């Protein structure tokens, strides 16, 4: 796996050249922003088992179908599984936002997981759906905006941060389905 | 890629963990390092092919019987990819100091370096002599700060000790 | 026992390595954090029997059922007993707090506890209830530092995590 | 899905056997105790409203605090899913009576239970009040004959040692 | 895998439904033929050995190429394999036999076994031939019809088992056509 | 020891499971089949000794060549163990008949059969000749009754089909 | 492992002497009283969870000091692995319930079980305790004299299938002590 | 394992008590002098090589017996696992500065280190000396007294981590001998 | 093919080895033995109708129970079938000769032979009796070579060995 | 695999034929030069690493793109691997100069290799190249043509052994294009 | 110790087999590559010292920078141990001559090699230069047979190689 | 393992010196009689099937008591095992005779066996008295003095192979006596 500053020497060394002070203004601001970033993971951590919880019920009282004889969520065994991955997901999100970089949702999570749910025939659409709403609790939670709970900080300006793990939400919902 | 980062991530992934307070204290140690190494990685991206050029001369120096024919630099174009060699590493040493862990020169190195030097005849001891050189050519703080040269020097250290 | 040290000390035995660039800085970060995290376990370590009486009484307070027949809180011993077990989390809290890891919590609280409360009929929600309100009652520059209150509000958010 | 049949075919797979006596001898069994475990789930498959209801009635009278704000029965929807889940379970005991093995309770109702009721705040403990006075309810031989009344019970026992 | 009385449950939860004294005549019958039932799989056991071998030697002696250089039966290793093949195709049809339901036979047996017979050279149409020989011995060994042995049991109707049987028998042919 | 209860809480003690309801199914049917296996078991204990004369001279009969010089039965002494064999057989059959389960046989005479046999030049359709005879001499009600009879034949198939 | 009719047919291998009429009357006894050892175990497992956390409570309630630092029942981890112990002792124990029989008890749970104390440090004395008390449990409900839950059944004698539960659980703290 | 810090928890569990201000007096001085420690270490690991040879070729050239025929280090391939062996105390030596404890030294080093030694003939007052250099050499590094290499550092005091190194070499030579 | 080269390259592959001399060295033995083992096989291919009929014919002519009514040699094509059968074993016989390993024998015809031959009634002791025959049957310098000789009957005894 | 001896046997076993003297002759020759074929192998085996090592080098010289970034003989561990693939399959080659059959080649090296390429994006022409040089030398080695090195032995003719390691080259080549 | 028996007795012990054919005449290359190996196995013991003069001499003739101050061969004792490696090198060529296999040399001196001299600094083209003279020296037929001669240069290119 | 040549290196290697003239003149003869030892081996080996049985079966005879109830030799299962290990114990005798020497043998079979002997239970006296009957038969197949066979070969004295043998046989006894 990469992190954003490993990243940055990937592609310096596509072209075989040194990283000098002309390529680390966002590296920079990147060590500046740090401890604000370190928040926006402790905030998401801190709030997982409401964002997995609430995301995945949010999923199924939209479609009534999830639960219905045949139905992918049936049974507390299948509810359980998705339960599970809507876990693993929000886990993946957490690392990219703590490295500020997407490698290793991209290695370990999606990699293949397309093709693993067409063949288990789990609903992709439904799917995405759970992503959307964790990325709605989470990125709600970084910028402090959650309707039930502030987590406590010196007030400022997150916007960059929730928007960076909506992007990471993002790759995981065009990964699957 | 080993960082701060990319080994607290792995850790607890292999654990099947969300982040938690021992990961995000390992990362601060990244956001107060960094200046320092930081610091390194722009001096030498600044200055390589002066430092380069220093590095390649002090193993010729050293050895001079490399230039000797059927020797590892018994030809012009043999002893550019010499000083190419060096520049290779270097240039690793400013990824390794920006990324903050051995990770550049470990993956793009040192691995499977032991198996190219011995079927094409490369001494290790003349690599060391370069960056033996390379690492005791610093003087602090003419070249960086006290600690910006601790990273410069550690990074140099750690090839040498890998060529030996 | 998972904590800054211990973590980048096991990654670098299970690939054989000495400690490098990556290892030391992350005990930096340990270095930087230690004040914050110190301060809180000092302040819960000298007022822990005023915090443990106030999560305790949080729990029957809101659910009052667990004092009926067959339930966790139908007597005075056991009532006794889930104050005695609210110390031992925070007890936990103290000792995660001193070692700047979640390992005196995932070892000594944890582990087994969905075993154990299954089969002694101890309702996690009523544990939940002990340490959200522990966690809210909190607040800053009150009773501690800043940052030492998110170290706090952490520590007890892992363990509402753990149950839920 | 486990039963009489599967169980003992499944064991003779494993050792690449034919079906030998002691396969033969175990089916004799499920074809003696078939009538009792029939007229349970008959009985059941007759009158599963009232049963449901009465098991319902029992969850919500035992911990009236489900309805309380936040809690897992603060609406009716909520409360409907309850009723709902006490009928899920109820067929499952109609399918194991008339498999003659716990595989359908097994399989689609106590697998990855722990692991859901947890996540979404579902006391065991409900189920628990559920099936404990589902059992109680019965006696012989107003409801059904003696061995009929043995194998209900024992399914709902087993559901109860599953959540306890 | 399913047996005759979880393959009713699988059809009723499909439904959502209980299954009640309308769904039990079938069930009911099944467990008051239960001794013939035994019987039927005693008979077919007892002569496996047999059963096996004539028709294996059958499928032989109607194609004399499987023992001809190249042929799929040459060498005793080959030959070996094939009488294994027979003996585990039996082994299985006889689970089926047993439980009522043929998804044993399906799961663990046929599952596969048209891809790896392809992949491996096995002549399907032989393969249909020793597996319709074994049919005719076992369901004869079944209805009480062998030619030099008929077991010892009480004189009654065991054609429907038999047709059963057979018609597992028919599912392995059907699997590899 | 394979048997209805063997196997039943071998496989209930791979999953780690207490005894089901399909456990106690399996064992009824050993109580069922107990009295005819039972009652071939004594009928063949009380004449065993004709019995097995019988499975020995069949055999003989059938290949009177094993007494030619160089063959298993080219001395008397050699033609005792033949029948001191088909004795030890048919106790294991009688003990098989007790079990209700092919145990015995299996593990006592089947078990490294072939490799014994083979090393020491005896045909196993000797033995095949001896079965096949004992289990066709078996006739209905003379003997014993029909399930019984059954049980007798079964156990006798199971041997030569081992042979074959 | 052994049951009540194997046990016979090794004690009878060893003399080389077949199962005759006269060593039969033990078990046709042990077939007549068939239904009641049925029951005896139902009963059992039917109130296994309370059998075991009941008895593990009262060794810890009458042994403290098994729960405060330095006790081995000290910490989550150790407590949910005492009362697994409990529930495994117990599952064996109703194992050798139904066989009647022993030998899956002593070959499979207490074969080097005191060994493995000694060196984890289980405390002999209440490992003894819990096992009591499992005892007066299991056996109360055999009997069907448990104070607080009646089994229903038909009215009889079952005195001998507890006292061989009895006999169980006395193996198990006799091999521990 | 355990660092410095967990040390002090696991004693204080012990006692069933809080860590509180008068406990943490040492464990902040383990903070203020941080950066010393990671320089110790850091000194220690930037001569590892050195270190090791120097102290495996000290060993060899005090005792020539070891290079005879019949000695330890005898042959390229003994040679060589000396060298590892020498490695790898060092590098475990380094772990317990780093950690400021020596728990995981003797946990995952030192636990059966003198079995497999007298097991495989490894001599054991060889064993000593070669630790008793590599603790001269390294403390050296560590105190900046390294006669043809002085590392780069803030004048000060580390006699007391010299002296933890020192301590930890020794429990080395005391578990071997 | 098990020979001397094929083992060899085996051993070298396994090890990920180029040939060495050991390697080498074992080859020159098959150069060395190549021209005994050589005339074996082609005395064989020259007259194997004759050996296998005398090989045939002492099989039958050691067990003529073989043609009784039920057994191996029930009719003339099954007799055909164990004259083939010879014809089989000998024309391998022929091939490990040309090989210089039981290679041949090994994959075809040793292999699965056990239950070939059980399956099918086939006697052990009827294919030892056609090939012990055919071993004592040479005579040496009659038929062929010492060396030549002591080829021929060490293949035979391989067979034999295999078969008992 | 198969030998010389044995591709002659399994061609034979086609036909059910028995290997006669009108059948040998090509294998009585083989014997007859035995002695030059195993110089053949001594020769190339002897000269391996200089054979691979100026192969490879031989490659890259001739298109430097593979060692720029992107290029797969790229930093080190690539190209190591590189020479470990010439080093391999030279070997794999001797392995059938060795044999006089080209079946260890094709089974233990050859088989799935283009397809690993493909997906590792290893270049085809280049391998060919690599290959192409190491036929070259090989069988100037073996045809005694070397420009810097004659193998000391008999005056004689290799044309045919040259000519056979050149085909077992041209497999290779074959195999991956 | 790899040699020829040895190999093929560990294949046929891998497959569990007794010696057979091919292992046989594997052992019977042994025997006749025998006489030459010997020969150049003798030839190097009676003059060794002669052997490894000019093999260490053409080491330090080639490479005498070794010699300048901070080389491996800048003491009395340091040459000395060179000279004594040569020695040892051609003492186990001597062994793998007799042995017949390269069984001495990968064990005792190939085994940890480039470990070792990794190490210590010492540059492994020096090894090579005393064994590519110690080769090339050989004089057909003034020290030896052409095959023993062979059989001689053949362990040194296994030497070069392997340094290489 | 070592053999006739190897381990008379391991000797001189030990003394630090070459292996000369004088050291060779019994490996000299070792090649000269390597015929008649290619000889012994086979003849030993072409008599396995006999030499097993036959001594296994001469054990039996002569100690009754091994197939008794409870005797190690009782049921098929412990006679197969039984004739398995006195195959096993000649084949590594005949890898010993083939090598010229004993370490196969100790290393790859003696090795612990008596351990395993012990804790099996299987009687010592009768294990040796099947190594000697093999020892008497084996070595007789060697001195072509074998009742009812004797191997084809040219006439002379094999007795130092036989008495080689004999020796491997012997070292089989003192291990397991």
């Amino acid at each position: 796996m990469l992190d954003a500053f490993s990243r940055v020497v990937v592609n310096s060394d596509a072209k075989a050249a040194y990283v000098g002070g002309s390529d680390l203004q966002a590296l920079k601001k990147f060590i500046t922003d740090g401890n604000k970033r370190l928040d926006s993971v402790s905030f998401v951590v801190s709030n997982a088992s409401c964002i997995v919880s609430d995301a995945v019920s949010g999923m199924i009282c939209e479609n009534p179908g999830l639960i219905a004889p045949g139905g992918n969520c049936y049974t507390n065994r299948r509810m359980a599984a998705c339960l599970r991955d809507g876990e693993i997901i929000l886990r993946y999100a957490s690392y990219a936002l703590l490295a500020g970089d997407p490698s290793v949702l991209e290695d370990r999570c999606l990699n293949g997981l397309k093709e693993t749910y067409i063949a288990l025939g789990v609903p992709t659409n439904s799917s995405v759906r759970a992503v959307s709403i964790m990325k709605a609790s989470a990125t709600a939670f970084v910028s402090g905006t959650a309707s039930d709970r502030k987590m406590a900080c010196p007030d400022g300006d997150c916007s960059a941060l929730a928007s960076e793990l909506g992007s990471y939400c993002d790759r995981v919902a065009a990964a699957i389905s | 890629m080993k960082s701060v980062m990319t080994t607290t991530i792995s850790a607890a992934d292999a654990a099947g963990r969300f982040p938690s307070s021992s990961d995000l204290e390992s990362v601060q140690g990244n956001i107060q390092r960094a200046a320092a190494r930081l610091e390194a990685a722009e001096k030498l991206a600044s200055n390589h092919e002066a430092v380069v050029k220093e590095g390649g001369d002090a193993c010729f120096a050293k050895y001079s019987y490399l230039k000797n024919p059927g020797e590892a630099g018994d030809s012009q174009e043999k002893v550019n990819k010499c000083y190419r060699d060096v520049d290779h590493y270097m240039r690793l040493v400013n990824y390794s100091l920006v990324v903050g862990g051995t990770g550049p020169l470990d993956e793009w190195a040192i691995a499977g370096a032991r198996e190219v030097y011995r079927t094409l005849n490369l001494p290790s001891a003349s690599y060391v002599a370069a960056f033996a050189f390379t690492r005791d050519r610093l003087c602090v703080p003419r070249d960086m700060s006290a600690q910006a040269g601790g990273e410069y020097v550690a990074a140099l250290d750690y090839i040498v000790n890998a060529l030996t």
